């Protein structure tokens, strides 16, 4: 059951991995894996109902 | 080379201006390293740099000095020393930021009769000691900055006593290579010797060394040129032999960012 | 037992530590997420939307609706400084309690490009060029319009397009700047100016307000988390 | 057994 | 793919020579070292070299723990007119002189940072008190964030600063830090200013200190006894040691040869003469 | 839990071990790396560049300029040294300060042979022959050309090739020697004299200086990492 | 995710191994490799711009 | 004065396992060290010590030994130093082959220098069978807690 | 797909400019 | 990396192997296999340069 | 160059194309088209003027 | 799983 | 992975 995933490697001395063995039942009791998503700020930047095309006139 | 070439006999071309020398001991790449313009995988500010080519990177000749039995040595910044120089000065002020690398050729001829053997090493961020024994760090960016004319060693380290209106100007000893560190192990350095009786120049060709792509050139000196006689002048029987020492060094791959008004610093 | 030597750092305390633990509710029946509108993956989406700049933060303005009110009128041409700025985008007072501003206390160190957009607010009738500009750091900051002009800059003609952006590039020696006052890290001059003047016909307000914002680009980010001195607890 | 990422 | 515990070279036997090969005259002007072997100079026999420079690799000479800093704190009776001390520093490897000499064979480095944190306690009052197991809250404070004024303030909840809280008498604390500086590398020496001073400004308004970049390079450690005031004062100690792992280094410069003097390469008179007697005929 | 026991070496703090910890800092964004020029991947590497040796450390000229000029002269021919040092790259005086000495400072053996380079640097007109000498320990050191002689030596002719190198070749009973003072691991001896005379035509120089330079060749290691006595702070 | 790597063995009593698991997502959590690299000393040793012959006149 | 310890490292100045040793002329092995720490309150007081931190550290000949308890040299930026805390389980290191011949020899019949006769007889002596003076160097022990009014 | 540890767009090189094309001119009033 | 070898096994309740794993890259750090070899005692007990035939006289 | 053969030293000639002050200083005159002679064995040196110019002939 | 060097 | 002796 060991998840083995990837560090992204900062300052040096191939992949370097490390190694994650989950101990628990509950999903609560897990660390977290900071293997996370972004997304484009559109709903908060672009919220607008016709598409912005930026070199156009934003009023015509 | 069986055509006549030689070690010793060298010709430098940047610009508008050539350098011919005939007693030369091979010359310099400080680290290995040829200068190169700023790459787009280590690029950082973003704008459009201004890249002066020929207009810049051509040799400057600074003020010449005097090389002496009583000589201690001579120090200079860069680009400290040509802050003044045409259109290099003019581009490294107009600019936040400025990098380059330079080639630089210290002259000095003398005589099959004179003797003597000068030390040139170029330090990569050469901090040097300060006047005070009651304030560290004190020396003044107008002090640190001579331009052109450059600083001297001296062989005695002597205290600025004047608490009310402190010299705040570099004291460097010529042993402690001027900043604390025994002068004999500055050969770890870039360097050559001009020794008299073999050469009449020195030549080193320094990449842009520093811990960032490219930086403030008006804030920050990237290398400091240190001159120091390691063994004195000496002419037939004269007591007070006189040979010149004359600087020329070349801007080479220059580039600027960050563009605005004119800096005007205060100098003195 | 399994032969075991404990290292240091044992039994310590890291608050910032990533480790397992044992849950105190085990089986517990989760509720599911709903898809909730408005969710966010990282905190410079934030950042990258526009909030209103307290320009004016004088005495009598600040802490009042005022303070984001800048004040143009139809006075003759003159090479003065409409608004004067600087690029410390966390500290300069005027951009530190920004959304943006908000975001970069929460860590000591911040990259990439802005862009500083204003809103004309006079009426239809009321026309006028602006200067907008950015300086970089190390000469003297512009107070005129002969130096700003040197600099990085936009001339915004006002019109149906009632607004105007420029965008502050990343022009830095560091690889990062401090969130902090800092002359090594300093961002340089952000000032606005009259191009040529508002000119406006008889029957219409002589005096009128433009608003400005400020937001992060694409290609910026932060790093080194910190507590804000933005909020405090005493007693 | 181990997964991989 | 030449290792650091590779074996180095091989002496190859040589033997007598008449030419005009001239190894052994050569010309330093030229700012070379002669590359010179024993065999180009004497007769030689064949040697197997099983020696290594393993030990003297940029890691392996850093890889030790130094002390950088000794924190003092202590925890006083409630009654007390002076108040509760907690300790305050400037992160930096210069308060010590030891491993600052090493880092500065170089002009600049990258590195990760391991630090490790001894900590000791004892009584100063001839009393016959006594006290409960402390435990010591250590708050990294990056530039920018709040610094304590008293023990007990707001800033010690750390909600986003990272903070140790380490028991007494269990093995001492250790975390690890990752490259943090604002450069693509750490300068061990930045000769230069952080600003310009301009002519149309005041001397003062342009003036800062030679050879020093950010005010507040990286920040302060925090250091505070959590329990609560005791009728027996108890004084603690907090030692720091830093380790650099994963270290990378360039430009060699002349190791500090006089007594250091401040965060800069200042020299104190009466310290300039390292060097003993010794006669030059004499062995 | 997993059944364990606890070994000897339990919660100790070994300065020199090698242990992971927790990083105080999660996913921060590091700066990369750019090619800075002048990149050193072992300390042996400095002790292969030449650095200049402080040979006259009499109490007048020691720690000045001085201490590294050798001076020489155009007197009638003698048999006696010019100089004399012993080979302890680490303890003799001359030698332990220069960058050879300074990093072997921080180790306590030592193995591998070295190099001497003398450079003249008198006038083009003046010329010499001169013996530099090595001499294995274990017999009276040299102090006349005679007995150097006997040893590993270079005779050195003046002229357009300015320096010369004598290679001290590894020659040791122990495989490794102690970078301190001890009779058990000692080196012997180098010495210079005179092998013909300087000559020089009038109208010039009668005095002149040479300098030395000592560095490692390619089979130079040093092991046992320790703290240097170059550099104190008391209180 | 086990790295296993050789030990040079100095003392004797095959190659002897041993074996390494990174347990953090950061690498500058983990412990140093000392699998280090050498370099050529040219970069200082020999700066110049014209290639040395040692056999060879350093002067010609 | 505060008491530290400075002991020249060897097997001599115990019997035991000097005898076993002495089976044999040379010998190569890793060494092992356990470190056993017992601390006890010496005057008829009433006062108490919180928990002692000790400091062993291995001083190799040459580098610097320690003149005070608190000196400079207990930096250690590159002597291996064990902080050890009372109460807990032994301390223990390993140490390589760390000869610097190909064995050690646990008999050397012969002396460190020749005496010559053109030198004077003090000069050209020293000890019979002693080789390196200072042979492994020294481990130097410290209470790395401050003062305490009970000692 | 995109990952919080990704780098950031590249800059890409652009020159000089003269045309019919707006960036610069907005209108904050649609609420973008 | 886990090495598998044998016990000798005294006294008893196939063959019980034990597991060893090597933590640390130097092998100075290893615990002692004891796995060792003898050799015949002939250069302490026959140091005669013509071989000994112990059925013969040692001397003719 | 007509002097003996012990005599050294190095010149600088130039060239300023027109439009500025005439240089009366080796300041002014380093700034524009030059050579650094350095005298030696090869007793002569030159440096060209290259045509740089405003109309594509000039008047004698 | 595993990596050999 | 694994050695067996
Ligand atoms: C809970 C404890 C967290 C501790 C966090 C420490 C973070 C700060 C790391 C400081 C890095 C110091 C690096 C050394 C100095 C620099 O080389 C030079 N002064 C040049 O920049
Ligand atoms: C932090 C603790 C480090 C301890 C380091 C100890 C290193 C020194 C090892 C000493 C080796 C002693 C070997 C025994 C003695 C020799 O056999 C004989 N006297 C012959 O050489
Ligand atoms: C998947 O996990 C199969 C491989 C098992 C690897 C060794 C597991 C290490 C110990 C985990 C103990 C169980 C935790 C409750
Ligand atoms: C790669 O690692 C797959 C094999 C797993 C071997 C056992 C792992 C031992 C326990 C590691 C625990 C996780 C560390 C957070
Ligand atoms: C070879 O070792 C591959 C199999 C790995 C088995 C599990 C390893 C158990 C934990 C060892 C941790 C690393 C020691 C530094």
């Amino acid at each position: 059951g060991a998840q083995v995933s990837s560090q992204k490697v900062g300052a040096h001395e191939s992949t370097i991995n490390y190694t994650t063995i989950n101990y628990y039942r509950d999903s609560a009791s897990n660390a977290a894996s900071k293997q996370d998503f972004s997304q484009d700020p559109s709903k908060f930047t672009e919220p607008i109902k016709d598409v912005l095309i930026k070199t156009a006139p934003m009023l015509n | 080379e069986a055509c006549g070439y030689s070690d010793r006999v060298l010709q430098l071309t940047l610009g508008n201006s050539t350098i011919t020398t005939q007693e030369a001991a091979n010359s310099v790449v400080a680290y290995g390293r040829w200068p190169e313009y700023l790459r787009d995988s280590e690029a950082n500010p973003v704008d459009q740099p201004t890249e002066p080519d020929v207009a810049a990177c051509r040799f400057y000749t600074l003020d010449t000095v005097s090389w002496t039995k009583e000589s201690r040595g001579w120090w200079w910044k860069l680009p400290d020393a040509l802050r003044d120089m045409g259109l290099f000065g003019q581009n490294m002020y107009y600019h936040y930021l400025g990098r380059s690398g330079y080639t630089v050729h210290v002259q000095c001829n003398a005589s099959k009769f004179h003797q003597g053997a000068l030390g040139v090493f170029a330090v990569p961020e050469m901090c040097l000691a300060g006047d005070s024994n009651t304030t560290t760090m004190h020396t003044s960016y107008q002090n640190a900055n001579p331009g052109e004319k450059g600083g001297t060693f001296t062989g005695t380290f002597t205290p600025d006593n004047n608490q009310t209106s402190p010299a705040r100007r570099f004291c460097p000893v010529d042993y402690l290579l001027g900043n604390g560190t025994l002068l004999g192990n500055a050969f770890v350095f870039p360097h050559q010797i001009i020794n008299l009786r073999t050469n009449n120049c020195a030549t080193l060709v320094l990449p842009y060394v520093n811990s960032l792509s490219i930086d403030s050139m008006v804030k920050h000196n990237n290398w400091g040129i240190a001159i120091l006689p390691l063994a004195p002048l000496n002419f037939a029987s004269e007591s007070s032999p006189e040979i010149p020492i004359t600087l020329t060094i070349a801007p080479m791959c220059c580039e600027f960012n960050g563009l605005r008004n004119i800096t005007l610093p205060r100098l003195q | 037992g399994l032969p075991v030597m404990n290292t240091p750092g044992s039994n310590q305390y890291l608050t910032a530590d990533n480790f397992q633990s044992p849950c105190a509710l085990p089986e517990f029946d989760v509720t599911p997420p709903i898809d909730i509108p408005g969710e966010v993956k990282n905190m410079m989406e934030l950042a990258e939307i526009d909030t209103m700049i307290p320009f004016d933060l004088s005495a009598t303005k600040k802490n009042t609706m005022e303070m984001y009110r800048v004040r143009l009128s139809d006075k003759p041409h003159t090479d003065d400084p409409i608004l004067c700025l600087s690029l410390s985008p966390a500290s300069d007072p005027r951009l530190s309690h920004t959304m943006l501003g908000e975001i970069l206390n929460y860590y000591t160190h911040w990259a990439g490009s802005l862009k500083f957009t204003f809103l004309f607010c006079g009426s239809m009738m009321a026309t006028g060029k602006l200067l907008v500009s950015y300086a970089p750091p190390g000469a003297d900051p512009p107070k005129k319009r002969k130096e700003a002009m040197l600099g990085t800059h936009v001339i915004w003609d006002i019109g149906l397009q009632s607004s105007c952006t420029m965008v502050v590039p990343w022009i830095s020696n560091t690889t990062y700047r401090q969130t902090i006052d800092d002359s090594f890290t300093e961002g340089g001059y952000i000032s606005v100016f009259y191009q040529t003047r508002i000119v406006v016909p008889l029957s219409t307000p002589r005096e009128m307000d433009i608003l400005g914002f400020v937001s992060a680009c694409n290609d910026f980010s932060v790093r080194l988390l910190r507590d804000t001195t933005h909020i405090e607890q005493k007693a | 057994g181990s997964s991989s990422t | 793919a030449a290792t650091s515990r590779d074996a180095l070279p091989n002496t190859e036997a040589s033997g007598p020579t008449h030419s005009k090969e001239i190894p052994a005259l050569t010309a330093v002007e030229t700012g070379a070292t002669n590359p010179l072997v024993p065999s180009d100079t004497v007769q030689t026999r064949h040697v197997v070299q099983h020696r290594s420079r393993s030990e003297s690799s940029i890691e392996s000479f850093f890889a030790r723990g130094a002390c950088v800093t000794i924190m003092t704190v202590d925890n006083p009776a409630s009654t007390t007119n002076k108040d509760k001390l907690f300790a305050v520093w400037k992160i930096t490897y210069k308060d010590t002189v030891q491993l600052r000499r090493k880092l500065e064979f170089f002009t600049y480095s990258r590195f990760d940072m391991e630090l490790t944190f001894v900590v000791t306690a004892n009584f100063t009052e001839t009393n016959n008190g006594h006290a409960l197991n402390q435990v010591y809250q250590i708050m990294y404070i990056p530039p920018g964030a709040p610094v304590p004024e008293k023990w007990d303030d707001y800033t010690w909840q750390t909600s986003s600063n990272p903070s140790i809280f380490y028991t007494y008498g269990t093995a001492p604390a250790r975390i690890s830090v990752p490259y943090v500086g604002i450069s693509n590398a750490y300068s061990h020496f930045y000769d230069g200013f952080s600003k310009v001073p301009l002519k149309d400004q005041s001397a003062a308004l342009g003036d800062s200190l030679y050879g020093a970049a950010s005010l507040n390079d990286f920040g302060i450690l925090a250091v505070r006894v959590v329990n609560d005031h005791n009728p027996t004062k108890v004084t603690s100690k907090i030692r720091v040691y830093l380790k650099p792992k994963h270290i990378r280094v360039w430009c060699p410069r002349p190791p500090r040869a006089v007594a250091y003097y401040g965060p800069g390469v200042d020299y104190k008179d009466g310290t300039l003469t390292p060097l003993s007697t010794k006669d030059l005929t004499t062995y």
